[PDB]
RNA sequence: CGUAAAGCGCACGCAGGCGGUUUGUUAAGUCAGAUGUGAAAUCCCCGGGCUCAACCUGGGAACUGCAUCUGAUACUGGCAAGCUUGAGUCUCGUAGAGGGGGGUAGAAUUCCAGGUGUAGCGGUGAAAUGCGUAGAGAUCUGGAGGAAUACCGGUGGCGAAGGCGGCCCCCUGGACGAAGACUGACGCUCAGGUGCGAAAGCGUGGGGAGCAAACAGGAUUAGAUACCCUGGUAGUCCACGCCGUAAACGAUGUCGACUUGGAGGUUGUGCCCUUGAGGCGUGGCUUCCGGAGCUAACGCGUUAAGUCGACCGCCUGGGGAGUA
RNA sequence: AGGAGG
């Protein structure tokens, strides 16, 4: 990929110079339009610091949570994820997956008994104001949760799309040790960040490109 | 890395905001997705391109741009495109059409307290004071009327201004 | 505020060379002639307060340059407060 | 006024240490090169450098471990408005003994340790830990 | 020491405290060593003796000290040279309610003379006191006089603070920017001292339109020596003199250095392209938000309440009392 | 700049 597909995306922007948080000062080249400009010239041989992770963290098979909830990004994490049968949160970061992981597993738990209901176990029962009731129950927890039901325990590595945007997980990530790894762009603070991937994060031709290649290095170390 | 100097060479192909290429890899009749111009994917409504006037004429793989309205609001390129690639009549104001040579389509509504006239087929200006068109008369033309002609005849604050006149008089 | 000329003469008669503009007698000249200046205006103008505050500046800054001197070349001093009609 | 180059220099370091900055930059002198010397020599630094033969400017290259800064204080003692001088027999101990007490004897600035070797009481320039 | 007690109202400034940078010299401070003393006992350490202990003892250590002598002389001090980056002067311009003096302009209230012109006006939550048929109010003309300067007007500008806003002139202080030259630590702080210091107030001589303590009347009320109304004197105004206090407040002493940003405002200055009043820098001052850090928290946050240095002021539970 | 607002 290096600059060439850095740039035939887009890697290389970054907000407006007045809004840009100083601790990415180092990552980035110029301000050209007063909006910044992230090098793709150290970018690249960081971004290659995640992809030769992630293969050793699906060597191990652990369990990769991608997160996403911008719409621009949203339908790039679903079907990455679900490229390599991994685990994913498109929608609303439903604040406590990771810190309370003892109690969103009621919420896992209560709609996989739903969802055997809704299509064979005997859902078309009486008082129609009680079976929508659980289409629109199943819809909403399959929607903001459907993303990671069958996930089982916590993760062991979490990448995620604007550390801003989704500072929530990486506060929750954080706190229980799990890896963390990031597109932080300029207006974003990698210092929870481990592993950061410095560069424009909203997008589809640039996100693709980091799921992408991202999507297919999980699959390598899982085919092993 | 000069080697980015052949994509600070990408940079020149279109960079300020002007006509731009305008990749539509994306469309729905919700919001027609543009994709060229600066940031990456976009949002901008619809005026031109679906749902707006009827043409369906932006099929898959047109390249329109919307004359970068933004550099970049912020992961934002530009927005609505009233007028923007093709604004044959206007472009910063109306000092500078393309041509001025051929009669462009004209229309002279009068000053009811203001004018609120669609003047140029592209913008919609209101004008100051007396003068309000050529000067066979001065308030006495509300009619939409049709193509005849089209001038200049008193600018002012050079934003919303969009002077034009069309009487074939001895065009004063 | 004293006239470019009156300032040019005092240099020139008090500074080793036309440009030594920033000599310690030369400094003194030029703030005891304002100091002298000033005296008449403000015998007329007592309640000329805020001038009467830079007007006591240049003397306390005419004091410390005196006292420079002084202790640093004592005979320098001497011609100086003599050709200026200073007490001490 | 600046009526303490040592103390400006001990305080440049500490905030350039707070600050994450490489390298900090300052007027040099004699005394100021000497501590130079004896916090390399004792690695709270990497290098230190003196440019200019009218206005030297001295540069300090700071050191930090696992991301922490390494001089993780650094006080002056002996201080205009207080001189502090000890005998050898009453020189002090830096964080009971891993610290340095950078010490102005009779024969150069050597620290606190190096004092007692040589059998030297002097001015206790500074304490770094 | 922002709000708990605590930054003088603000400056200047002697004594005093502190002091940029290089070389040389001195050896006062400083350090080292030695000598003399620093009584014995007591404390402490190692022992000995009373059956043990208390107790009594032998020896040591200690007595942080002081006086010389001999060395070191890095740092401070002195002394002599220098250096310039602090400090200051000059040259050119800049913006400003900075100050003092003098003149004038228009709008407006009030009063006086008159003309037209009638029974109301004025006031309030309602009302009444008050003004008016002796002709008010309204309106017009012409004078008189005093005070303040609508719009511009701006968490805009200047000033050390208090503070300063019409226009013009005379005298005058400070700040700032650009380039260069010059002097060469000439500096920072400041007890006591001295100066300035809103408003009220005081003395003398003026002035007095409006406003208004006091006062009087009407009203409100249980009362109403208040709020409200109608009048009204000192005083607000000037010249000089005195007072010397304010929530004199960014409740934040002055000076200096360093430590991520963003959006402005104002005042210069440089480059180009003034190619559309554009960007690109750099100075000065100033407003809001916020980062690390700090804080009891609130909050402060490159204009610190962050990290340090110099000096000064101040606090030590509340009340009594800032009183006697 | 008519209206907004309404
Ligand atoms: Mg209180
Ligand atoms: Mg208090
Ligand atoms: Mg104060
Ligand atoms: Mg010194
Ligand atoms: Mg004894
Ligand atoms: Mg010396
Ligand atoms: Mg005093
Ligand atoms: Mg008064
Ligand atoms: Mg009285
Ligand atoms: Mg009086
Ligand atoms: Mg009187
Ligand atoms: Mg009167
Ligand atoms: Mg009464
Ligand atoms: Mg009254
Ligand atoms: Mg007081
Ligand atoms: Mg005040
Ligand atoms: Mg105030
Ligand atoms: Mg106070
Ligand atoms: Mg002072
Ligand atoms: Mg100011
Ligand atoms: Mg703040
Ligand atoms: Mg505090
Ligand atoms: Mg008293």
């Amino acid at each position: 990929v290096s600059m060439r597909d850095m740039l035939k995306a887009g890697v290389h922007f970054g907000h407006q110079t007045r809004y840009w948080n100083p601790k990415m000062k180092p990552f980035i080249f110029g301000a050209r339009n007063k909006v910044h400009i992230i090098n793709l010239e150290k970018t690249v041989p960081m971004f290659n610091e995640a992809l030769a992770e992630l293969n050793k963290i699906a060597s191990r098979k652990g369990k990769i949570l991608f997160v996403g909830t911008k719409r621009a990004a949203s339908e790039a994490v679903k079907d990455a994820a679900l490229s390599c049968d991994q685990f994913f949160v498109n929608h609303r970061w439903l604040g406590g997956m990771l810190t309370n992981w003892k109690t969103v597993r009621q919420s896992i738990k209560r709609l996989k008994d739903l969802e055997t209901q809704s299509q064979d176990g005997t859902f078309d029962k009486l008082t129609k104001k009680e079976a929508l009731m659980r289409t629109r129950e199943l819809e909403k927890l399959e929607n903001s949760l459907g993303g990671i039901k069958d996930m089982g325990g916590l993760p062991d590595a979490l990448f995620v799309i604007d550390a801003d945007h989704e500072h929530i997980a990486i506060k929750e990530a954080n706190n229980l040790g799990i890896p963390v790894f990031a597109i932080v762009d300029t207006n974003s603070d990698p210092d929870g960040v481990d592993f950061v991937i410095p560069g424009n994060d909203d997008a589809i031709r640039a996100v693709t490109l980091y799921l992408g290649a991202v999507a297919a290095t999980v699959r390598e170390g899982r085919s092993q | 890395f000069a080697q980015l100097f052949e994509e600070s060479l990408k940079e020149i192909e279109t960079r300020p905001g002007s006509i731009v290429r305008g990749v539509v890899v994306a469309i729905d009749k919700d919001v027609v997705l543009v994709d060229a111009g600066l940031k990456s994917e976009s949002a901008i409504p619809a005026e031109q391109f679906k749902n707006a006037q009827g043409e369906l004429e932006i099929q898959v793989g047109d390249e329109v741009d919307v004359a970068l309205d933004a550099v970049e609001d912020g992961f934002g390129e530009t927005l609505l495109s009233r007028e923007k690639a093709k604004r044959h009549e206007a472009w910063i104001t109306l000092e500078k059409a393309y041509e001025d040579a051929e009669t462009v389509t004209g229309v002279i509504n009068g000053k009811v307290k203001g004018g609120f006239t669609v003047e140029l087929n592209g913008i919609r200006a209101f004008l100051p004071g007396s003068l309000v068109d050529v000067r066979p008369v001065r308030d006495t033309l509300h009619l939409e009327g049709k193509e005849l002609e089209f001038k200049v005849i008193k600018l002012d604050q050079k934003r919303n201004n969009v002077v034009v006149s069309r009487r074939a008089v001895i065009e004063s | 505020s004293l006239s470019t000329e009156a300032t040019a003469k005092i240099v020139s008669e008090f500074g080793r060379d036309a440009n030594d503009t920033g000599s310690t007698e030369v400094q003194v000249a030029l703030l005891t002639a304002q100091i002298n200046h000033l005296q008449g205006h403000f015998a007329e103008h007592k309640k000329d307060h805020h001038s009467r505050r830079g007007l006591l500046r240049m003397v306390s800054q005419r004091r410390k340059l005196l006292d420079y001197l002084k202790r640093k070349d004592v005979a320098r001093y001497t011609q100086l407060i003599e050709r200026l009609g200073l007490r001490r | 006024s600046m009526q303490d180059p040592i103390a400006d220099m001990l305080t440049r370091i500490r905030n350039g240490q707070a600050a994450n900055k490489a390298a900090v930059t300052m007027p040099s002198s004699k005394l100021k090169v000497a501590i130079a010397n004896v916090l390399k020599e004792e690695g709270f630094i990497e290098d230190f450098k003196v440019e200019g033969d009218t206005k030297p400017e001295l540069e300090l290259t700071l050191k930090y471990f696992q991301g922490k800064a390494v001089v993780e204080s650094i006080q002056r003692v002996s201080r205009p408005g207080l001189r502090i001088y000890k005998r050898k027999d009453e020189l002090p101990k830096v964080m009971a003994g891993l610290g340095i007490a950078v010490v102005s004897t009779s024969k150069g600035v050597m620290t606190d340790r190096a004092a007692r070797q040589a059998g030297l009481g002097g001015e206790i320039i500074c304490y770094v830990a």
